[PDB]
């Protein structure tokens, strides 16, 4: 179906403890495929998925050089951000960047991204049009002017409409056995009495890929949003994800409740009940 | 601004006593990135626990998976101990096979 | 594949 490629940068300053750590992780959908860490013994782009390993030595050289130069770039950015925000040199600060492309089922660009954040706050983001910028404040507006003057948007768009979609297309073909395979959740309902009058119904989804899923409880066919306890989707460690949704129900009313499951690996949404 | 980690302790496969498995501690929703996570076996630190590479969600908040091979039993208790700049005390979350 | 975005803040 639809697929995404994203690279994630984190640059973290640590005054008194050496130069800022720079890390890059790259993903196709929910699959990590490459990493770089400047704190590695001999830092380089490293394969994290079997399907990327068949890129020749030139791929790795070029990708490694990109990250090594990025290490320097983001260290400068950190120094610059400090000046733009009148901050002291004694504090730790973080720059994050996300960028990448989404493609549709036919592999055409759906949309591009390139967003930066400073200390967890929006800094600057390429707009959806891939030709203008949104700056979060007067500090980011300085970077915007520099980037406007240097035609950075035009170079992002060249990448996003070309290399981004083409490499993602190649990765999807090479990893087609996994990247283009959806695993539907394994699902069950468990029953946990809290007290005499109340019981917990917990609806589980295990073993699914990708992470996107919807799990909801109904009572007499009515959504129980404000009553449902919903945990964050969590990795199992085998590429798959887990989720549950719980409700507290009155004793003897269990059959009024149904759990509803939507996942791209399921032809039709599932309906479950407690099965005593 | 700072965000306190969400914490889930859980196994890769459903829990069956005497059966080899993986104990996971998933820390998410935190900022800044520095975090300390220990997997505990009967209150004691399990050695050689591995973790995922650092990444973050669309909201910029960080997440990490800590994991170790383990054989659950009836009497052996398991927990995750997490410390972050946001927390004045390390937070302990017990493994519960029903959670 | 990445590209080198070489322009700084």
């Amino acid at each position: 179906g639809s697929h995404s490629m994203r690279y994630f940068y984190t640059a973290m300053s640590r005054p008194g403890r050496g130069e800022p750590r720079f890390i890059t992780v790259g993903y196709v959908d929910d699959t990590l495929f490459v990493r770089f860490d400047s704190d590695a013994t001999s830092p380089r782009k490293e394969p994290r998925a079997p399907w990327i390993e068949q890129e020749g030595p030139e791929y790795w050289d070029r990708e490694t050089q990109i990250s090594k130069t990025n290490t320097q770039t983001y260290r400068e950015n950190l120094r610059t951000a400090l000046r733009y925000y009148n901050q002291s040199e004694a504090g730790s600060h973080i720059i994050q960047r996300m960028y990448g492309c989404d493609v549709g089922p036919d592999g055409r660009l759906l949309r591009g991204y390139d967003q930066d954040a400073y200390d967890g706050k929006d800094y600057i983001a390429l707009n959806e049009d891939l030709s203008s910028w949104t700056a979060a404040d007067t500090a980011a507006q300085i970077t915007q002017r520099k980037w406007e003057a240097a035609r950075v948007a035009e170079q992002d768009r060249a990448y996003l409409e070309g290399l981004c979609v083409e490499s993602l297309r190649r990765y999807l073909e090479n990893g087609k056995e996994t990247l283009q395979r959806a695993d539907p959740p394994k699902t069950h309902v468990t029953h946990h009495p809290i007290s005499d009058h109340e019981v917990t119904l917990r609806c589980w989804a295990l073993g699914f890929y990708p992470a996107e899923i919807t799990l909801t409880w109904q009572r007499d066919g009515e959504d129980q949003t404000q009553d449902t306890e919903l945990v964050e989707t969590r990795p199992a460690g085998d590429r798959t994800f887990q989720k549950w949704a719980a409700v507290v129900v009155p004793s003897g009313e269990e059959q009024r409740y149904t759990c509803h499951v939507q996942h791209e690996g399921l032809p039709k949404p599932l309906t479950l009940r407690w099965e005593p | 601004i700072q965000r306190t980690p969400k914490i889930q302790v859980y196994s890769r496969h459903p829990a069956e006593n005497g059966k080899s498995n993986f104990l996971n501690c998933y820390v998410s929703g935190f900022h800044p990135s520095d975090i300390e996570v220990d997997l505990l076996k009967n209150g004691e630190r399990i050695e050689k626990v591995e973790h995922s590479d650092l990444s973050f969600s669309k909201d910029w908040s960080f997440y990490l998976l800590y994991y170790t091979e383990f054989t659950p039993t009836e009497k052996d208790e398991y927990a995750c101990r997490v410390n972050h700049v946001t927390l004045s005390q390390p937070k302990i979350v017990k493994w519960d096979r029903d959670m | 594949e990445e590209y080198l975005q070489a322009f700084t803040y």
